[PDB]
């Protein structure tokens, strides 16, 4: 009666599981064969700093769309496409950014 | 079948970088012109998002802005779509309600009265 | 200059400049605001 | 046309003078400034004033060839000579 | 009278919102609209499949042909997307529009199976608009960055975008991304005061 | 039960006997085509371009003239009612210049939407066009009458609204002249409006000339400030600057208008304002410095004292997120001893129950009333938009205004009872020219001014407000829900002070010396160098600093009206919140991050992180102010009136007389637009 995109409201964490258990094994193949960068403990770092993003899960339809989602934007570093260290840089390394306070904020300019 | 129909409120997936939380929305329905005498402007609703810093850009004359999310205006038919459109982008609202023209008996015959002092002088 | 001349209007400038270039006397731009004054004297 | 400032650089059709602790003057640093040589504001009052005979005049660049609207000028005022709203041209009687 | 256009082919087409209307599905019809010697039929998500293979092959409707599978995004309803599928006949030489309706995050049953050409244009749905098609064979971003968040059509979110500024900076390689200052977009607010049409008003 | 049902273009409606035809459409969602007809304003037949025609008819008849009785199938799309309005458009048009990019309005123009929808294509015209002589009617209103359509509706707003009949009709035919014969300089309150009530471009704002069209400058909806009705008004932004300021319909803010001195006064925001925070130097004079360091001097002092020698005080343009951020800073980190510009009586339970704090009648309300005796004040000066309110109830609607205390120019009749306050307290009691009135009454109401309030005879004034209205009231006046006293704020602030929690007056200050004293928008005299006996150490912060600013250590910029986004109260007692429309120039910042700063540099720091968070707190202290235009009438007067009758206090001597009753007076008022080049060069051109 209704649509499910994949998986009923437990399948989809084992789907996220599945998806953690993908991309860490990947890490290596973006190091060697791409570029070196930074780091491996700071690309696995990189894993943890996303999915603590995702801490609101509350529907299977959410979940599912972002597995979806993941399966092509780490899929793409599998199946090697143009990047080149330009793309598929996640982590902002170029722009310093302000710290949330009343007094820091205010001082430099916000809102 | 397989429905799993389950009850829950709307969440953002496909959303921009941190912006939304900071921003509130101001769904309101625009007034009408002082000048433009003409309702065709107003009974749809429009959710326009409230403006940040605009400075004069020091390459020519122009106010560039930083704030990206600015300069786009939603149209919504009924109040209750956009107060539901806005808590499933994310982003707190603070609605307006609408204020409806008050029917006001303007009548030609109050123009030439003789007991009332709502008689016009010269035309 | 044999058959038709152009009209005279008395503003046009008689004689021609070169292109403009990374040479000295090259275009620049500016704005004409007059900008928000701001009042403080003891 | 125009008055030249104390600092050096020349003012434009409105009064732009750049202020001293201003940083916005390195640009004409080098490369000079283009500045008109003929200011629009001295050649309104240039143009001589011309008579009209009847109670109202339309005015016109050079019919459909000059870009102009035809704007009708009542000239019932004695003092203050009418002029359109596009030209410089005044009109008396 | 010159200057407006003539129209007689209108009676002759208006059977065919009776023809595939007198088929009669909950599943399949619900609404049926007809003007200027076009069609348009809004079909329920739940069938998409069963009805492209109608009209596909069939005697008396053989269209064959899918010209445009192009997507309407709008707010005011609860169901968001409005995906018309437009199918074109090289043996009847008329047009037809298969439109559909979907909300914010469900999927329609996507028309692989049926055409061959729909997969470019699947592709294309979802990159725009986040519109996820179930029993699709690869599902690639084309036009999208690589690493390009959120969807680019979607009217949430503003025309110049979140990652448009793209530095040389002080690293050799790198390209900067995160930086989200532009020069701003003059949003004139042209819209004419009085209704210019009648029969379009609608009572609140 | 009074319902007659009738057909727009075959389809039911049912309408109240006494509505035009127009009135009926407006039903349905028809909007026929006009120029004279106005919601306001009242009815005339002049230009005919409403013409729609109702079958088995040989004449079609306008949409303001005739009413709706039974039976009628109005046709608005039929062969005869396009060719009317066609017809018409050609005819408006063949003596109307081409003046479209020299004129004012662009994208508004009431002429150009309606004769490219309605209008014909092409005119067959050839030969004509008349030219109208132009009248300098104002410094504030521009006037070129060769393109007025002669449609007269400015002529009917300034004889029956205004109430200044100076415009008017002259000759026949094409040589018409709209405006005044004698060359008068016509300049009163409500003119700012006409401006907005000319359909074309013959009557433009003046200060305004010439900046931005209607389609390129970007609307943002804002509550005006420096005015005591509180009017709502449309500011356009023209990337980054405050071009024009436009009033938008609104029931409870009076009518669809604004104030003449709020709504030409934009340019005084632009002209002078402080961008860097100024401290003052070893040598003597104020030099800029940077945020943190200015922070850093201001906070060495206010964490240094304690107790009672710390003292705030406020008035003017004061924002509810400045009055609730300002009492977190003062009674949480020292003793609580906050005081307001604005002098107002507190002596019997003043500050105590909003009855008395505020007007208890609302704004709309003043046209279902009997009677209105107000007091020694002068509405021409004060709050214009409350002046043409009590004009439109006396128009309309029977009803005898008396106004006692000092006599002054007003729009209305007259009726004064004496000036004298000596002949309030006969009022009280059997008067002979009063009272009499008073206690045959559907609904009366007692105005009492803040102009004859802020005196040497504070309690005296009012007692006999509260004996006066006591004694009326519930005695044999009010039958039900009904108000009796009114209290009308001058100053922005004194209506938002009152009800969050602040002492009125500078009696407070007066009494005991503050050793530091941090003056947020100080423009009344009451902070002075011969006022403060000490060392002054005083900080300024405000939006336009003209007056208070040299006497000043520690001078903080803030944002205005149009720059801070927060709530303000109204005098009928509304809470109307303002959208930020342009950025602070300079590095000013808002008056809600101003003081949690100023917490943060210090030791003591208050719980505010965002907007939302200073919202909750202001929710907390009164729920009255959480509500965004929603007003609600206070419960118990009879209770506050016999707690402010035991105190005992004589009357002066001198007549309650206002300090602003001329009309020149309310020009350059408040200091907000003391600084303007609009409003310094039409307070000059008034007297001269
Ligand atoms: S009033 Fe309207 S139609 Fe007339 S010149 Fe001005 S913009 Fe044009
Ligand atoms: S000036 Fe304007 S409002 Fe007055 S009669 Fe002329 S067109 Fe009408
Ligand atoms: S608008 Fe009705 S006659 Fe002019
Ligand atoms: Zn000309």
């Amino acid at each position: 009666v209704k649509p499910i995109f994949s998986r009923d409201m437990n399948e989809a964490k084992r789907r996220v599981r599945e998806l953690y258990r993908a991309w860490y094994r990947e890490v290596p193949n973006t190091v060697h064969l791409f570029q070196l960068d930074i780091s491996v403990k700071q690309g696995r770092d990189k894993v943890r700093e996303m999915f603590k993003k995702n801490a609101h899960i509350t529907d299977p339809r959410v979940v599912d769309l972002l597995v979806i989602k993941g399966k092509m934007e780490l899929e793409e570093t599998i199946k090697v496409w143009k990047q080149r260290t330009h793309v598929m840089r996640f982590f902002h390394e170029t722009e310093a950014p302000r710290p949330k306070d009343f007094l820091s904020k205010f001082y430099v300019g916000h809102d | 079948i397989t429905v799993d129909e389950k009850l829950d409120i709307t969440t953002i997936t496909g959303v921009p970088e941190e912006h939304i939380k900071t921003r509130k929305a101001r769904i309101f329905v625009p007034a009408r012109n002082n000048m433009q005498s003409g309702v065709n402007n107003t009974k749809k609703w429009k959710m326009e998002f409230d403006t940040r810093e605009r400075w004069e850009n020091p390459l020519m004359g122009w106010a560039s802005t930083a704030d990206p999310l600015s300069n786009l205006v939603l149209t919504f038919s009924t109040k209750e779509d956009a107060v539901a459109f806005a808590e499933k982008n994310g982003w707190s609202y603070d609605v307006e309600e609408r204020k409806v023209p008050k029917p006001k008996s303007k009548s030609y015959g109050a123009n030439f009265s003789w007991n009332k002092r709502t008689r016009v002088s010269t035309k | 200059p044999t058959v038709k001349p152009p009209t005279a209007r008395k503003f046009i400038w008689t004689n021609h400049k070169f292109n403009l270039s990374g040479t000295p006397q090259q275009y620049v731009p500016y704005s004409t605001t007059r900008k928000k004054i701001q009042e403080w004297v003891p | 046309g125009v008055r030249t400032s104390p600092t050096g650089e020349k003012v434009t059709h409105t009064g732009q003078v750049y202020d001293d602790g201003d940083y916005r003057k390195v640009r004409f640093v080098g490369r000079q400034k283009e500045v008109n040589e003929n200011f629009a504001i001295d050649l309104i009052a240039e143009q001589p004033v011309s008579q009209v005979g009847s109670r109202v005049i339309s005015c016109d660049g050079g019919g459909g060839a000059l870009g102009h609207p035809r704007v009708y000028i009542n000239l019932d005022k004695e003092t203050k000579t009418g002029t359109c709203g596009y030209c410089g041209l005044q009109f008396r009687q | 009278t010159v200057r407006p256009r003539n129209d007689v082919a209108h009676k002759q087409l208006s059977a065919f919102g009776e023809y595939v209307a007198e088929i009669l599905p909950k599943y399949v019809q619900q609404v049926q609209v007809s003007c200027f010697n076009e069609l348009e039929i809004c079909i329920h998500p739940d069938g998409v499949i069963p009805v492209l293979t109608f009209l596909r092959d069939h005697s008396n409707a053989q269209f064959k042909s899918l010209a445009d599978l192009t997507a309407v995004d709008i707010p005011t309803r609860q169901n968001r997307f409005e995906i018309v599928y437009n199918l074109l006949s090289l043996r009847f030489n008329s047009r037809i529009r298969v439109k559909t309706y979907t909300d914010e995050l469900t999927p329609i049953e996507s028309s692989v199976p049926v055409y061959k050409a729909a997969n470019w244009y699947e592709r294309e749905i979802w990159d725009m608009f986040g519109v996820f098609f179930a029993n699709h064979p690869d599902l690639r971003r084309i036009l999208t960055d690589y690493g390009f968040e959120g969807h680019p059509f979607r009217k949430d979110f503003p025309l110049s975008g979140y990652v448009e500024l793209r530095y040389d900076d002080e690293v050799k390689r790198v390209v900067a991304e995160p930086v989200e200052l532009a020069q701003e977009f003059r949003k004139f607010d042209l819209n004419s005061p009085w209704e210019a049409f009648p029969a379009y008003r609608q009572p609140p | 039960s009074n319902l007659i049902e009738v057909f727009v273009d075959g389809q039911s409606v049912m309408v109240e006997p006494g509505t035009t035809v127009l009135q009926a459409c407006e039903k349905v969602g028809m909007q026929i085509p006009r120029f004279c007809y106005h919601e306001r304003l009242s009815v005339a037949g002049n230009c005919r371009m409403c013409l729609v025609e109702i079958e088995k008819a040989p004449k079609v008849v306008a949409a303001c003239a005739m009413p709706v009785m039974k039976g009628w199938n109005i046709l608005t799309n039929s062969e005869k009612t396009k060719k009317a309005r066609e017809g018409v458009m050609e005819f408006l048009l063949a003596n109307h210049p081409l003046d479209c990019p020299i004129c004012d309005q662009g994208g508004e123009c009431d002429l150009q939407d309606q004769s490219m929808m309605f209008g014909s294509d092409r005119s067959r015209f050839l030969e004509g066009k008349r030219a109208v002589e132009d009248k300098n009617i104002g410094p504030l209103v521009k006037t070129i009458m060769t393109r007025c359509i002669q449609c007269t509706r400015c002529i009917r707003f300034a004889s029956e609204i205004a109430g200044v009949d100076d415009l008017g009709t002259t000759g026949r035919g094409n040589d018409m002249q709209v405006g005044t014969y004698i060359e008068k300089m016509f300049m009163s309150e409500l003119s700012g409006n006409i401006i907005d009530i000319c359909p074309v471009g013959a009557l433009t704002s003046k200060p305004y000339a010439f900046t931005a069209r209607p389609w390129e400058t970007r609307k943002t909806e804002s509550i005006d400030v420096m005015d005591a009705v509180g009017s709502n008004i449309v500011v356009s932004t023209r990337t980054g600057e405050v071009m024009r300021i436009l009033p938008r319909m609104h029931e409870d803010i009076n009518e669809e208008w604004i104030s003449d001195k709020t709504r030409f006064a934009y340019d005084g925001l632009k002209r002078q304002r402080l961008t860097e925070p100024m401290v003052r130097n070893e040598k003597g004079l104020l030099t800029h410095t940077t945020w943190e360091d200015a922070l850093s001097r201001v906070a060495g002092m206010l964490q240094s004292f304690q107790g009672n020698d710390v003292a705030a005080i406020a008035g003017g343009l004061v924002d509810a997120e400045a009055l609730i951020a300002l009492k977190d800073l003062l009674n949480r980190v020292d003793s609580d001893t906050l005081c307001t510009e604005e002098v107002f009586p507190t002596a019997g339970a003043g500050t105590d129950l909003r009855s008395n704090y505020l007007l208890n009648t609302t704004i709309a309300g003043v046209e279902e009333a009997d009677v209105v005796l107000l007091v020694g004040t002068n509405p021409r000066f004060e709050a214009p938009l409350f002046n043409a309110r009590i004009r439109k109830s006396w128009l309309h609607n029977d009803l005898k205004v008396a106004l006692i205390g000092s006599p002054v120019d007003l729009t209305y009749r007259y009726d004064h009872l004496g000036d004298s306050p000596k002949i309030l307290q006969d009022i009280a009691s059997g008067s002979h020219p009063f009272s009499q009135v008073l206690q045959e009454a559907k609904k009366p109401m007692v105005i009492l001014g803040s102009s004859a309030l802020q005196r040497n005879d504070g309690a005296a004034i009012l007692a006999a407000v509260s004996n006066i209205a006591q004694k009326i009231r519930t005695s044999s006046g009010v039958t039900g829900d009904w108000k009796v006293m009114n209290i009308l704020h001058r100053i922005a602030s004194q209506v938002a002070a009152l009800d969050l929690g602040y002492k009125p007056g500078v009696e407070a200050i007066q009494k005991n010396p503050p050793k530091m004293l941090f003056l947020l928008g100080a423009d009344g005299g009451c902070i002075t160098r011969q006022d403060l006996p000490k060392d002054c150490f005083i900080v300024y912060q405000g939006h336009h600093g003209d007056v208070g600013a040299p006497i000043a250590d520690v001078i903080l910029p803030g944002a205005a009206y149009t720059e801070k986004s927060a709530t303000y109260v109204n005098t009928e007692g509304r809470a109307q919140q303002t959208k930020v429309a342009v950025t602070p120039p300079g590095l000013a910042r808002e008056d809600w991050k101003i003081i949690r700063a100023l917490s943060e540099i210090a030791g003591m720091t208050l719980p505010y992180d965002t907007l939302d968070q200073v919202r909750n707190r202001l929710e907390e202290v009164s729920p009255n102010l959480v509500r965004y235009d929603d007003v609600e009438g206070a419960n118990y007067f009879q209770q506050a009136s016999e707690l402010s009758k035991l105190v005992n206090q004589q009357l002066l001597a001198d007549p309650l007389v206002p300090p602003q009753l001329t009309i020149k007076d309310f020009y350059m008022t408040d200091s907000i637009s003391r600084a303007s080049q609009t409003m310094a060069k039409c307070v000059k051109a008034v007297t001269e």
